[PDB]
């Protein structure tokens, strides 16, 4: 089960932008740890896109951003193409359960 | 200035100890310079961290002497310091061949030289890396947990002072025979308005 | 590059136990620690274990605990799960990941930089 | 003040929070006990005093 709620699905068309917002509980993001994105194209396993907050490592396009404020994070995609139809996933550090915690999930759409 | 009177009220910290003055009488004394260390260290080895004790971390990592003056302030830290597998980025001194002076550091990493064979630039047998590596987990005891430990030094002597409890004021009056303190001044009068000019 | 391949999945009935391991290649294999995750088909990905980078110390989610085990080999570059008793809520497909060299603030956050490929674990009769 | 005493040994309140019939946090029992040994130094043997 995700521990952190995020929205199901995330449409949009090329040209404008479109975020993201994963939020989370007291515990998980309200004491402090940081959030993690990853990307999941279809057929292929995950792939880290966003570590920590925003921070993007090597051999990625700047066109992603994020953020975290507060108990939730968002992360924006600027300038959207037509090759980003795929799932995106927050993760972050739990100190109650002692684990760590994964996100529902996102299937960007692009019309 | 300082003020002690917040940090004795956090009502967090678990050891809030002062050597030769009273926390509560903190906030009524000048000093000249303050020094302030911290490191982390086990929850067993907090007893260790007092005038006149022994143990591997008062013998070869921090030693404090028998005529300190200040506050020993330790708090448990299990939410921070310690991750799932085990985090090994902190470490102790375990071997050396003299016991440290009081406040004296050493980050030598030379190979110690046990036995009676030396030897140089190995650590096969008999020669052991000095530095060891806490291993800590959440999942660890209470007596496991790491602790983050402050630790402050007064002088109370010589010098212009420089660090002062934070002195406080209060409202004034007028045309009534009171006891003003203005400052350093005192003394008794009838303070009134005046149409003096002095200069800036 | 840092490459990973995993192997030891297959179509099982309940009951019975398997075995699977990855082998890693172009890295210092023992600096780092490393972490199993499944993701169940159609859902988000879970977490299942965690091993040092000697072995010694371990630990495992509440959910696997008392039925997964993990061993490592730093000889060989290869690291071991063992799973027992399969339940019908088992079928996944189990990555094995890297831990993070650089998380910057604090010490408690972990994510997970290199993943592999996955083995369809399944089981039914 | 100058030859008087007490002998109520009411719990001790020390900081802000206050407390009751407890030995807990920044509550402590007034009154001590001297440890006497005979192997103790010349610093620490008891003394009588008239």
């Amino acid at each position: 089960q995700s521990v952190l709620t995020q929205p199901p699905s995330v449409s949009g068309a090329p040209g404008q932008r479109v975020t993201i917002s994963c939020t989370g509980s007291s515990s998980n993001i309200g004491a402090g740890y940081d959030v993690h994105w990853y990307q999941q194209l279809p057929g292929r396993a995950p792939k880290l896109l966003i570590f920590d907050n925003n921070n993007r490592p090597s051999g990625v396009p700047d066109r992603f951003s994020g953020s975290k404020s507060g108990t939730s994070a968002s992360l924006a995609i600027t300038g959207l193409q037509t090759e980003d139809e795929a799932y995106y996933y927050c993760q972050s550090y739990d100190n109650s359960l002692i684990l760590a915690v994964f996100g529902g999930g996102t299937k960007v759409t692009v019309l | 200035v300082a003020d002690y009177s917040v940090l004795y009220n956090s009502a967090s910290f678990s050891t809030f100890k002062c050597y030769g003055v009273s926390p509560t009488k903190l906030n009524d004394l000048c000093f000249t310079n303050v020094y302030a260390d911290s490191f982390v260290i086990r929850g067993d080895e907090v007893r260790q961290i007092a005038p006149g004790q022994t143990g591997k971390i008062a013998d070869y990592n921090y030693k404090l002497p028998d005529d300190f003056t200040g506050c020993v302030i330790a708090w448990n830290s299990n939410n921070l310091d310690s991750k799932v597998g085990g985090n090994y980025n902190y470490l102790y001194r375990l071997f050396r061949k003299s016991n440290l002076k009081p406040f004296e550091r050493d980050i030598s990493t030379e190979i110690y030289q046990a036995g009676s064979t030396p030897c140089n630039g190995v650590e096969g047998f008999n020669c052991y890396f000095p530095l060891q590596s806490y291993g800590f987990q959440p999942t660890n005891g209470v007596g496991y947990q790491p602790y983050r430990v402050v630790v402050l030094s007064f002088e109370l002597l010589h010098a212009p002072a420089t660090v002062c409890g934070p002195k406080k004021s209060t409202n004034l009056v007028k045309n009534k025979c009171v006891n003003f303190n203005f400052n350093g001044l005192t003394g008794t009068g009838v303070l009134t308005e005046s149409n003096k000019k002095f200069l800036p | 590059e840092v490459q990973l391949v995993e192997s030891g999945g297959g179509v099982v009935q309940p009951g019975r136990s398997l075995r699977l391991s990855c082998a890693a290649s172009g890295f210092k294999f023992s600096k780092f620690a490393m972490h199993w995750v499944r993701q169940a088909p159609g859902k988000g990905p879970e977490w299942v274990a965690v091993i040092s980078y000697d072995g010694n110390q371990y630990h495992s989610a509440d959910s696997v605990k008392g039925r997964f085990t993990i061993s490592r080999d730093n000889s060989f570059n290869t690291l071991y799960l063992q799973m027992n008793s399969l339940g019908p809520e088992d079928t996944a497909v189990y990555y094995c990941a890297r831990d993070g060299p650089d998380t910057s603030g604090y010490y408690a956050n972990i994510y997970f930089d290199f993943w592999g490929q996955g083995t369809l674990v399944t089981v039914s009769s």
